[PDB]
């Protein structure tokens, strides 16, 4: 050992394969113990650093952060330091249509902001009047009320696309293709190890061992 | 492309997020000591 | 000996990685929802960031009107001192006063 | 009204898992098809015996 | 009243840390505990060269 300044005879194998694997395998089980160990615990800081975004999330939009928390699409309300949720219940896609004009046909200077819908629970329910909302959601209360500007063009969710209004007008339907969409996912690409297969291989045979002496006293 | 109705919700049901846990340590880290070698077979 | 030993560490590194990479789907997932919340405040600074460069935008609803914006050189702008209005003692701009 | 415990309410999770779990060791112990004993028997006749 | 430098400014990090290290170029030499040789002249008497 060596530091910085600051009656039996024993029979040994002819191979040493096994050391020098043991080393290999060492050497790499260090490396990868050691780098994925880092990788968790910067996954464990990760998701405790996010829970303060959330944390803020959890108020601007209780919504769709109770859908995307809990487990499944609910309603939610901030009730102090909490969250009350109520799960909501599905409606078909075919059973709902939008009114053409969001305009207030009684109160001129005051325009809906969302499109007017009316819906039916069932195939055979009666016919019940209520408010688009977000991400594919009704509001059973018209409440969404702006002053009326010029310049009115807009988007919104239904379905499995968009409709778009023009000028307080029902314009048309698009489809979600129509739209460019820009990413918002970071990429990480990870390709598996390929398997392989080890074939026998010797540099020389027991014959040719045997056969290169030049006299065999067997033979001969 | 369904549709979804919602009633207010009500303090009937309530939730609350989970706090932080604890991350892992490192590992201390083998103790290597230096030194010379003779093999002897 | 070395199938053995190439096998068991391709099991290792296999599993974990792809776990890795889950792990990671589920995290881009799970964040889309505050991407969707923030862009709302500073609309500006969600499309600059997202779309590739330096952008303007305001939403329409559930999609966002862009427009990217011109350079202009540090040294052609210039600060006024005061935010006072000279017209409206009590009122006080909040940002500084530029001309470019 | 009154005062409640962290565990009296529901908790849904936040946080995302990774479960990496670590490789284990291994021995290599001795292994040989032949020992050189072995190979120098196989002969049927050794001139230095005889 | 004035203009300031960046880095007169404290600066709170708010960037998680990740420190990946490479795996290491290795080399392997011949290594063998005893040559074809040395098993050759293990043995007391060879006829050959008898």
């Amino acid at each position: 050992p060596l530091l910085s300044n600051t009656v039996e005879r024993i029979k040994t194998t002819s191979s040493i394969e096994f050391a020098r694997l043991q080393f290999t395998y060492n050497h790499i089980q260090r490396h990868v113990n050691d780098m994925l160990g880092r990788v968790a615990i910067a996954w464990c800081e990760l998701q405790n650093h996010e829970l303060t975004l959330w944390n803020e999330a959890r108020k601007l939009n209780p919504n769709a952060i109770a859908s995307a928390t809990v487990g499944r699409r609910v309603s939610a309300r901030m009730l102090g330091d909490v969250m009350a949720v109520s799960t909501c219940v599905p409606v078909a896609a075919d059973n709902v249509i939008v009114q053409n004009s969001m305009r207030i046909s009684s109160r001129p200077g005051a325009c809906y902001s969302r499109p007017l819908v009316s819906f039916r629970y069932e195939d055979q329910g009666p016919l019940v009047e209520g408010q688009l909302g977000e991400n594919n959601e009704l509001r059973l209360t018209r409440d969404a009320i702006e002053p009326c500007t010029v310049g009115h063009r807009r988007y919104f969710t239904f379905g499995g696309g968009y409709v778009y209004f023009e000028e307080y007008a029902y314009s048309h339907q698009l489809s979600r293709a129509d739209i460019t969409t820009v990413s918002t996912f970071i990429d990480l690409n990870i390709t598996m190890l390929e398997d392989h297969e080890f074939v026998p291989l010797e540099v020389y045979t027991r014959h040719e061992i045997k056969d290169s002496g030049l006299l065999d006293y067997t033979e001969v | 492309a369904n549709f979804y109705v919602c009633p207010p919700p009500t303090g009937a049901t309530v939730v609350q997020f989970e706090q932080p846990r604890r991350c892992p340590t490192r590992p201390e880290g083998q103790n290597y000591t230096e030194g010379i070698a003779v093999v002897f077979k």
